[PDB]
RNA sequence: AGGAUAGUGGCCUACCAUGGUUUCAACGGGUAACGGGGAAUAAGGGUUCGAUUCCGGAGAGGGAGCCUGAGAAACGGCUACC
RNA sequence: GGUCGGAUUUCCAACGGGGCCUUUCCUUCUGGCUAACCUUGAGUCCUUGUGGCUCUUGGCGAACCAGGACUUUUACUUUGAAAAAAUUAGAGUGUUCAAAGCAGGCGUAUUGCUCGAAUAUAUUAGCAUGGAAUAAUAGAAUAGGACG
RNA sequence: AGGGGAUCGAAGAUGAUCAGAUACCGUCGUAGUCUUAACCAUAAACUAUGCCGACUAGGGAUCGGGUGGUGUUUUUUUAAUGACCCACUCGGCACCUUACGAGAAAUCAAAGUCUUUGGGUUCUGGGGGGAGUAUGGUCGCAAGGCUGAAACUUAAAGGAAUUG
């Protein structure tokens, strides 16, 4: 049974990106998924995306611009201190100059650069580069 | 996936699984069972003293043909009987019977070395004198 | 799915998107409520009440035309059963299988199916006890089951 | 409560050095000492207006609350004036950066000013040793429903 | 492929796809106003009835259940919606 | 409730109740176990060691008992048994 | 810009914050230091861009003291107090160098002046403390519900 | 243990073959094979591929159900039906091509979405032997099953593929 709709979302996006598709369908599209998409859209890894309002759970159609290398969840969502963010970025990111580890902090879902600017920490959600 | 639990609250399962599968290592099993203390000719020691019981000629393993000139000795501290190889050209005339020898391993923590079958120890000294010194003629074997 | 099978069929009903349907129904929601009540007094379970309503009348979704569900309406009108419908039918199936088994000793397939049915009964009864639909220490005893189902 | 032989013991149960002078008869005719436990906890009206003695009561006894304040759920109400609470917690295992469920059973004295059942949540304050295993007194019952009065049969 | 309008697909394509597998799932059944020669009453029936609905006047039989859509009687007229 | 203690406490006694712990591993067995500060190694995560210079505990051949004393169940104190 | 790629700025770029309004909780009195003043009977001269406006009568005071018309419960994360010394990392210092140690350095030596002996880390749990995304938990269904 | 007991056939007999044949081959034949009531609980019990969920590729078939037809067909030589055809669709046993991907390779539509390593979860392994042995426990009437070491020994054992 489904245990992480975010995991299914990012797997579907990753497979479409690998196969060269310019658009992907995501279901059931929670608001954690929506916040994750907004972060990667802010950084430019995806384009416009559309929430389909069916009366059950919703859907997302994401437009892909071929700039995404890999996106995926970190399950389980480990708690991270301030000083373990550097370790997580070293482990998960290809380089120190680009790519983002997505955190869910009490201040909200943000990327690790924004978290370090805000001096906040939370749980680890996923990555994108 | 991966056939192992991943949840944040599965630490007990992971730790217990690691503990259970740890028993398949050799060194961990020896340490936890205390095999060196219990079942080992030495009491976990590097060296041990013994009294030579007899001189033996051990045939070499294939593809080598030789007589390896070992000694059967009985350890002082526990009375166990072991076979020790006497390493050098000659040096079996230095050993004699009823003499006191000091023994070490070959270097393979058990595990008989080379073409000598079932021999895990070597003679370092006899009658309190180093076998190397007796072979190099630096010293002489005491009468006692 | 198919918690006690390998089947993976979907075979579901797809209710319409429009929660305010169907722009051609003219009967009053109150008249629907009396129809539901009179069927319950006739002795029909909520699922087959909704079936016959949707069939012989234009009422597509009772929860849409009326503001509440069938079981909620019956409970509000004092017609709720002592045990829920799905649990009642699982118990009835178990009684049927047990009656078959008492005479068919060598039906090991029936014994296997009986075990699966009883385990489904116990899981549903546990859910109902936690949600307080059933009283605590309510138990499927397999001795008073025939009494429970009549 | 008021009934069922408050003096059920072989000795007369009373608050020490609290004299109910028989020569002078006031309106209330009896004198009950009590105190506030402090730390924001309030003395219940049951303790204020009760008949029980309970020398171990945090409000009407001789014990005082000082030290740790703990919270837990009730798992046993089988012995007299003592309950067992369960303090569930998660223990961090750094090597796996994960957690494991652990629990402790704390025996705690419950004053008759409180009514507790299995499932209630109570805050307990540390006191001087009361028995072999008990070191805490119930100081507040954070129970609103209890999940007992909504499981009855429906008519 | 490799570039598609997933948001605005073809009506023929959705008519082809499964009822649960469209962009927004919905029923493909419908309701019929049914007239029997016996009287002037109009009976609302379900396409996939799964019962033998009966008319108030012609109170024996109107339709017969089948695997999918109900098999309306030969002596009967009907109208969609 | 009492006794005892410097004092709380089944610490002990009288009476009463039947409780208390446990697969979230009780209870039992093993340890070539004194605990810790710490040590060796070590990309990160870890692995192994810590009788031993500092802290805490325990013991003075093995047990038990006790005197004097603020402080000892002391042993370069006593008493008994082995 | 008399200031030889060398030390800029309320016309601001992007940030990290707090406060207020938008249907927006701070449940509520106790007495007053007269709410970041929604009152100008008076009145304060710096001779024409724009933040240095005096005695302000009260006047609807949450930026404040324990009495209860006072509290759903956590996980998580931030910050802070402590967490012996030695050891570890590390600042200074010509032990002749070094391991070390915590010493030393400078006057005309006429009867003396002076730098030090830093700093960091030391986990889990406990204690305070800001946050309320993520995860759990509870509520009003035979109303035994809320508000006065 | 009762019934049954045609056939075939551990044991056995017997004729061949053979150096020997208490093997293969031939002819018989007890137990078994069948059944009832009880035991046993093991197989290369195999897809040697745990289960649940999501996504990724190009086709032709076929089973079950359902939907639709400028379709046909034995009835009315122009009726439901049933049977075929075409287009779909859901579920299933599977196949064909190729791997973009994976793999040591054989190969694999999963054995893919893995150093760009985290969807959930159970079980098992840690060089070859000793050894599934010894012992303890537990089950069985027994045969035996389940659980299950150590001493010691040893430099390979093993997988896939290449050439001969
Ligand atoms: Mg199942
Ligand atoms: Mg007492
Ligand atoms: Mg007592
Ligand atoms: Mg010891
Ligand atoms: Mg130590
Ligand atoms: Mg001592
Ligand atoms: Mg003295
Ligand atoms: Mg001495
Ligand atoms: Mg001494
Ligand atoms: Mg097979
Ligand atoms: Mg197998
Ligand atoms: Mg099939
Ligand atoms: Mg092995």
């Amino acid at each position: 049974t489904r245990s992480s709709v975010l995991a299914d979302a990012l797997n579907a996006i990753n497979n479409a990106e690998k196969t060269g598709k310019r658009q992907v369908l995501i279901r059931p599209s929670s608001k954690v998924i929506i916040k994750f998409l907004q972060v990667m859209q802010k950084h430019g890894y995806i384009g416009e995306f559309e929430y389909i309002d069916d009366h059950r759970s919703g859907k997302i159609v994401v437009q892909l611009n071929g700039r995404l290398n890999k996106c995926g969840v970190i399950s389980p969502r480990f708690n991270v201190k301030i000083g373990d963010i550097e370790k997580w970025t070293a482990n998960l990111l290809p380089a120190r100059q680009f790519g983002y580890v997505i955190l869910t902090t009490s201040a909200g879902i943000m990327d690790h650069e924004e978290a370090r600017r805000k001096h906040v920490s939370g749980k680890i959600l996923g990555f994108v580069y | 996936g991966k056939g192992k639990p991943r949840g944040l609250n599965s630490a007990r399962k992971l730790r217990v699984h690691r503990r259970n599968n740890r028993w398949a290592e050799n060194n961990y099993k020896k340490r936890l069972l205390g095999t060196a203390f219990k079942s080992s000719p030495f009491g976990g020691s590097s060296h041990a003293k013994g009294i030579v019981l007899e001189k033996l000629g051990i045939e070499s393993k294939q593809p080598n043909s030789a007589i390896r000139k070992c000694v059967r000795v009985q350890l002082i501290k526990n009375g166990k009987k072991v076979t020790a190889f006497v390493p050098n050209d000659g040096c079996l005339n230095f050993v004699d019977e009823n003499d006191e020898v000091l023994l070490a391993g070959f270097g393979r923590k058990g595990k008989a070395k080379g073409d000598i079958p079932g021999v895990r120890f070597k003679v370092v000294k006899v009658s309190g004198v180093s076998l190397l010194a007796l072979w190099k003629e630096k010293k002489e074997k005491p009468r006692s | 799915g198919r918690m006690h099978s390998a089947g993976k069929g979907i075979s579901s009903s797809a209710i319409p998107y429009s929660r305010n349907a169907p722009a051609w129904f003219k009967l009053s929601s109150e008249s629907v409520i009396e129809q539901i009540v009179k069927y319950a007094r006739k002795g029909l379970t909520p699922s087959q009440i909704g079936v016959l309503l949707r069939d012989a009348h234009g009422v597509t979704q009772a929860r849409v035309i009326t503001g509440n569900k069938i079981m909620r309406i019956l409970k509000s009108n004092g017609l709720a059963p002592e045990i829920p419908e799905d649990l009642y039918y699982l118990i009835k199936k178990a009684v049927s299988v047990r009656k078959h088994l008492e005479r068919n000793r060598k039906d090991k397939d029936a014994k296997f199916r009986l075990i699966l049915i009883e385990s489904r009964i116990h899981r549903l009864a546990r859910y109902y006890r936690t949600v307080a639909v059933l009283p605590p220490n309510w138990k499927y005893e397999s001795a008073t089951a025939s009494a429970l189902v009549n | 409560s008021t009934e069922l032989t408050v003096q059920s013991e072989r000795a007369f149960q009373k608050q020490p050095h609290i004299f109910n002078n028989p020569k002078v008869k006031t309106s209330k005719r009896t004198k009950r000492w009590y105190k506030n436990a402090g730390l924001g906890f309030k003395t219940p009206k049951t303790a204020i207006e009760g008949s029980y003695i309970d020398k171990k009561c945090p409000f009407t006894g001789l014990v005082s609350i000082r030290g740790k304040i703990l919270t837990g759920t009730v798992v046993s109400t089988k012995m007299h004036r003592t309950i067992v609470i369960r303090r569930a917690y998660l223990h961090y295992i750094p090597k796996y950066n994960r957690y494991e469920k652990r629990h402790k059973n704390v025996p705690v004295h419950v004053s008759p000013a409180f009514r507790v059942q299995v499932g209630d949540i109570v805050t307990v304050g540390q006191c001087r040793p009361i028995s072999k295993t008990v070191r805490f007194n119930v100081v507040k019952v954070s129970a609103a429903a209890g999940k007992a009065n909504k499981q009855f049969a429906k008519f | 492929v490799l570039v598609q309008d997933l948001l605005h697909p073809t009506a023929a394509s959705e008519a082809r796809k499964h009822k649960l597998k469209t962009l927004v799932q919905g029923p493909r059944s419908y309701f019929l106003d049914v007239k029997c020669p016996g009287c002037l009453n109009i009976t609302t029936v379900f396409s996939h009835a799964q019962t033998a609905v009966t008319c108030e006047s012609c109170s024996t039989i109107l339709c017969t259940p089948t695997g999918g859509k109900a098999k309306l009687s030969e002596g009967t007229s009907f109208r969609r919606k």
